[PDB]
């Protein structure tokens, strides 16, 4: 039994939800990505090389990416950090050049956090143009000393990458996908467009039992 | 030393005189008192719609109209005797992670990592609903907000600060500090005179609108503070923590009155509302269910487990009907 | 005889084992909302398949069996029951075993190709050409269409006295029980490749009991039949083991599929 | 707001015309916009209806199988296609927008009106009288009758009140019951009970002469009043 | 020095306070949730045919 109205009323309330659903889809081909790090890690210079909180939406491949950088927080309180769960994954920025245990413990940090306990990172040595010159002045023991190895770049930095691989100690569920190569070079894009093509692939086939 | 020994002699000294002078504890004196039962509540209605997390709900003044804000960028308002979506207004930003219903029921306010406060207006001459303004001057995020009238609005931030401002004008009028961790929830007392919020500092404190001075400051807990509220005559208030217990305060004694936990809760409170007699607390945990604590006796009277992901939000109608609940689940429910 | 007190004990018992399973896949489906995707709506599709091969076609079954004079037509009518439910079960598994190809071949388009609408067509879809191929008997192939009496119309139900031995082999056999197993040979075969080269025994390990349960279940009573059908001679006791082998996968399908997805093992567990 | 119609002139009988609301300055796409009638100083007469959506379209029994109503939210313009015309479709058609939900006005705001000239149940409501003279700052009552109850289960009384000044078109006074509309004087109130109903004036000033109209909502055809005249 | 003289004033704001024991504040919390029982509907539900939902 309804009124002239009330049938009026529902068939507004159909037509919004016709509305949120097709919105609710439109919404769910959009990767979402995190971006985290200390300062002067490049973040700045990442967002700009990448194709409050600062959105940047850029279509990559006919992927739409809504990386969302949130340096900007000036609270260290990670009270939003459940908020991101369900990005795709979390590029975590890093520069060689004792700031690099700051950089290890935000890393152990983000990797261990149970919000993102499957989310696969996608570390980050963007620059290569200084991050030679500067191990010339010293080995890797300026405040490491357990290192023992060549005080070249390769070898120095192969350990670097390998000790911060090391802070992941749930690999059975989530993976590091690790940079290098230049920042000039504009393929930090492509590496972020191979890994989150692997890390939806992979959710897929780890939905269906097949994994 | 004359500053740090004063600081630390007056501290003790006020401490140790608030708890000579305190005579029994909320449980004492209402042993005599019966319980309420078993508060066996069903799902009238499910408000199906949201297609994210739902992070800020809040009840309209009429008792019958509902707010929420979801991660999806989407702040619904619905009708609850029918489940009738009223309104979909699309938020700018779609990290929201605060909700406000105009107690006149003209406007609507939200916000979140954005480090604003946007206001809408839902009376409008062209029949649709507009951002009447936008509140900047935060630095942290958006923890919470409540109208004070159609044109005083007051905020929490992760600034570390609150914020009464004049939505006519844009600017603050007022900036309240002394935290020193992200205010995470505030609470507007009935006669709107006051208010109280509480901190990741793992303190709770009262704040008066006037004169922009902080009256009071609570203390004795663990870890961060995410959802306060206050009793229905403004003489007390509620807080829920990560600590995975609640704990009602009173601003009167200055000291806290009551605990509410159990040991086989294990994680945080998401969200803390009150009964319209404040006789049932419910609180909203990380163990996918919703929790009924007796205010005077700490028991649990009762769950809401109809959702399959933490109670993110709580409601209660201002004439005391129905309870609304907010999840990750993507799901608000109605229960009476 | 013993052999008919067998096969009536062990296609009840059978049955049964099916009904409860896929109950429990429902129960636990509904029972959380996180399982309510694509790949659970296929997973359900298969488990409403099989609570009708296990509530119908074992009691319809073992009626034929029995042979009591129950007019030609009330017969065709159980056969034809028989055929529409057993037929849904395997097109529900082709079903699944599509989606999966699907994921892995479309990458990320995946989501932006499936949606509810389709789903919910190709589900409907596939129990509707269940239902034509198991009722098409009744429309002119049947024993009736060779019996010279036209006038037999109350007789004891033997399932080769209605049924011709043409139709099951050469339609219902060759068509909808080979051909579905040759397509989820290819589909699981191809996607286990791709998975490898990107990334894994575990997978291999899973598509193999898949498709040997399937075949070790459906392959039986069908050779029977085209056997039966060359003019060839089988034991009962034969026929009584391959239809207890094919209402048997109705049963082991909720244990090799809904059980290997983790989401499910710990709602099941839970509950 | 603004709805501006379009369309009329004088048209020989068996002819078929278009008339046409080109609205303006709200959400026209999301309103549910009416089209009634008012013949030369007879009265407001419903002709039709078209929900936000298009999903709902009622017609008069007058034009019911012969004429029909179109809508256009992207361009923002309802539509009255009428098709064969008789020497009683003589009328000014009036274009009306109706929004309905918990709360809200569904007659908030009236056309100007377009005028249509040709050449040569359903819920009853009375209005007691047509004219009554009042001077200024004379408390006035106007009232009419219903056939039914028009109380709902809902406790909604869907009786609505317009009034019709002098040369312009009708304007809402109440949407239930008392429930002023916005940017009318607090001076006008309603009230009834089940089947009788009246309308209060108090202070009445120069600008509240002309017709007051009662129609009602709780089924359809929507039926108006024959219009109570006050006079100065 | 005046970085934890405000500091230590807002300390002495906080002390100088009408403290009401917390005692009386319970019964005062007691009364007001005993006087506002009959009239709450999520602790006395209402019959459902008045029952909004
Ligand atoms: C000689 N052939 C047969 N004798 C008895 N039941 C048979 C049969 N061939 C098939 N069936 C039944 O028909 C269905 C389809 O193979 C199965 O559920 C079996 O129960």
């Amino acid at each position: 039994t309804l009124s002239a109205e009330d049938k009026a009323a529902v068939e507004r309330s159909k037509m919004i939800d016709r509305n949120l659903r097709e919105d609710g889809e439109k919404a769910a081909r959009e990767v979402k990505l995190l971006l985290l790090g200390a300062g002067e890690s490049g973040k700045s210079t990442i967002v700009k090389q990448m194709k409050g909180i600062v959105e940047t939406h850029f279509t990559f491949k006919d992927l739409h990416f809504k990386m969302f950088d949130v340096g900007g927080q000036r609270s260290e309180r990670k009270k939003w950090i459940h908020c991101f769960e369900g990005v795709t994954a979390i590029i975590f920025c890093v520069a060689l050049s004792n700031r690099m245990h700051e950089s290890m413990k935000l890393f152990d940090s983000i990797c261990n956090n149970k919000w993102f306990t499957d989310t696969s990172i996608i570390l980050f040595l963007n620059k290569k143009d200084l991050f030679e010159e500067k191990i010339k002045k010293s080995p890797l023991t300026i405040c490491y000393p357990e290192y023992a190895g060549s005080n070249t770049y390769e070898e120095a930095a192969a350990y670097i990458q390998c000790q911060f691989e090391d802070l992941n100690k749930r690999k059975d569920t989530k993976e590091i996908y690790t940079h290098f190569t230049c920042a000039t070079d504009t393929k930090n894009v492509q590496f972020v467009f191979d890994a989150v093509t692997d890390v939806i692939i992979k959710n897929n086939l780890k939905d269906c039992g097949l994994f | 030393d004359q500053l740090r020994q004063e600081a630390e002699q007056l501290k003790n000294q006020i401490r140790d005189a608030r708890k000579a002078c305190a005579d029994a504890t909320l449980s004492q004196i209402t042993n005599n008192i019966d319980p309420v039962g078993r508060i066996q509540m069903r799902t009238r209605r499910t408000l199906r719609g949201h297609l994210a997390k739902i992070y800020a709900m809040h009840w309209g003044t009429d008792s019958r109209l509902l707010v929420s804000a979801s991660q999806d960028g989407k702040l619904i308002i619905w009708d609850s005797y029918t489940t009738n979506k009223v309104h979909a207004i699309p938020l700018r930003s779609s990290w929201v992670m605060t909700c406000a219903y105009a107690p006149s029921g003209n406007y609507v306010a939200c916000g979140g990592l954005d480090n604003i406060c946007s206001i809408y207006n839902l009376k409008t001459r062209e029949g649709n609903v507009r951002v009447s303004r936008e509140l900047a001057g935060h630095t942290g995020y958006l923890s919470c907000c409540r109208f004070l009238d159609d044109n005083q609005i007051v905020t929490s931030s992760g600034d570390t600060t609150c914020a009464l401002w004049d939505i006519e004008t844009g600017q603050q009028t007022t900036t309240f500090t002394g935290h020193t961790g992200d205010v995470m929830s505030l609470s507007l007392a009935p006669d709107t005179r006051l208010f109280v919020s509480g901190a990741c500092d793992a303190s709770a404190k009262l704040w008066d609108v006037r004169e922009g001075m902080c009256r009071q400051t609570f203390t004795g807990h663990e870890s961060d503070i995410n959802a306060i509220c206050f009793f229905p005559n403004g003489n007390a208030f509620a807080t829920g923590s990560d600590d995975a217990t609640c704990r009602l305060f009173d601003l009167r004694a200055d000291q806290e009155l009551m605990t509410y936990s159990h040991d086989n809760i294990i994680c945080g409170i998401t969200s803390v509302s009150f009964s319209k007699s404040g006789r049932l607390l419910l609180a909203g945990y990380d163990d996918f269910n919703c929790n009924v604590w007796d205010a005077l006796k700490a028991d649990r009277a009762g769950v809401l487990a109809g959702h399959d992901n933490r109670v993110s939000c709580l409601g209660v109608t201002d004439d005391g009907m129905a309870v609304a609940t907010g999840s990750w689940d993507s799901f608000l429910k109605i229960w009476n | 005889s013993w052999t008919s007190v067998t096969y009536i004990t062990v296609e009840i018992l059978i049955g049964l084992c099916a009904i409860v399973g896929n109950v429990l896949v429902i129960w636990v489906v509904k029972l959380n909302p996180s399982l309510q995707t694509t790949t659970f709506y296929f997973i359900v599709s298969l488990a409403l398949a099989d609570i009708a091969v296990g509530v119908l076609v074992m009691p319809l079954a073992i009626v034929i069996s029995l042979g009591v004079t129950i007019h030609f037509y009330s017969c065709l009518f159980m056969t034809c029951l028989m055929l529409i439910f057993t037929h849904a079960s395997i097109m529900s598994l082709l079903a699944i075993a599509v989606d999966r190809y699907l994921r892995v071949k479309l990458t990320v388009r995946y989501r932006r190709v499936t949606t509810q609408r389709r789903i919910w067509l190709a589900l409907g879809l596939c129990w509707l050409v269940s239902f034509l191929v198991g009722l098409t008997p009744m429309f002119g192939w049947n024993m009736k269409l060779s019996s010279a009496d036209e006038n037999l119309t109350f007789l004891p139900c033997r399932f080769r006295s209605v049924m011709r031995m043409d139709y099951m082999v050469y339609f219902s056999f060759f068509l909808w029980i080979l051909v579905p197993l040759v397509v989820m040979c290819a589909i699981y075969f191809d996607i286990f490749y791709i998975i490898r080269n990107r990334l894994e025994f575990k997978t291999a390990k899973s598509l193999l009991l898949v498709l040997f349960l399937f075949a070790l279940c459906w392959l039986p009573l069908s050779i029977i039949n085209c056997i039966l059908y060359f003019d060839g001679q089988v034991p009962q006791t034969v026929l009584y083991l391959g239809i207890l082998l094919s209402h048997a996968n109705s049963m082991m399908n909720p244990i090799v599929y809904a059980y290997k997805i983790k989401k499910f093992k710990e709602t099941y567990l839970l509950i | 707001v603004q709805l501006v119609e379009s369309g009329g002139g004088l048209v020989q009988p068996g002819g078929s015309r278009k008339l046409s609301c080109s609205a303006s300055g709200f959400a026209f796409s999301s309103f549910g916009m009416h089209w009634v009638r008012q013949a030369p100083e007879k009265g407001l007469e419903w002709v039709a209806y078209i929900s936000s959506g298009s999903g709902t379209i009622y017609y008069a029994d007058t034009v019911k199988g012969r004429f029909t109503i179109s809508r256009d939210d992207p361009k923002n313009t309802l539509f009255l296609q009428m098709t064969s015309l008789r020497s009683e479709d003589t009328a000014m058609y009036y274009c009306v927008r109706s929004i309905y939900y918990y709360g809200s006005s569904p007659f908030d705001f009236w056309g100007q009106g377009t005028t249509l000239t040709v050449s040569s149940s359903d819920i009853v409501m009375t209005q007691a009288t047509s004219s009554v003279p009042v001077t200024p700052g004379e408390s006035v009552s106007i009232s009419c009758r219903s056939s039914k109850s028009l109380l709902h289960s809902n406790g909604n009384t869907y009786l609505y009140w317009f009034l019709q000044r002098p040369g312009q078109s009708p304007q809402l006074l109440i949407y239930r019951m008392s429930n002023l509309a916005s940017g009318v004087p607090d001076r006008f109130s309603g009230s009834g009970s089940g089947t009788a109903f009246t309308l209060t004036i108090s202070r009445l000033e120069a600008e509240d002469v002309g017709v007051y109209y009662c129609m009602q909502h709780l089924e359809y055809p929507l039926t108006f009043g024959a219009g109570t005249k006050l006079e100065l």
